[PDB]
């Protein structure tokens, strides 16, 4: 429904370190190390009764 | 209510290559998965 470009701060780089960590474990790309995040970062808001 | 959860679509430089991940996040347990990950893609 709604989307937004959120700031590239600490809560956004946690989302990045987490990503990489979970994929270090799937390693389709091996054993990568997290660098940082660039923009834009986006965020979707999901909703649904039925 | 209505709001289920969220979804982040970052651009992550890791091992000096740009990848693009999508993290799901539950609007209640605030827990999250690593829905997807690709690349390298180019700078946006």
């Amino acid at each position: 429904g709604e989307w937004e470009i959120i700031d590239i701060g600490p809560f956004t780089q946690n989302l990045g370190k987490f990503a990489v960590d979970e994929e270090n474990k799937i390693g389709q790309y091996g054993r990568l190390t997290f660098n940082k995040v660039i923009r834009p970062c986006m965020k979707k808001t999901i909703y649904e009764n039925e | 209510r209505e709001i289920k959860g969220y979804e982040y679509q970052l651009y992550v430089y890791a091992s000096d290559k740009l990848f693009r991940a999508d993290i799901s996040e539950d609007y209640k347990t605030r827990g999250r998965k690593l829905l997807r990950f690709n690349g390298p893609v180019p700078p946006p």
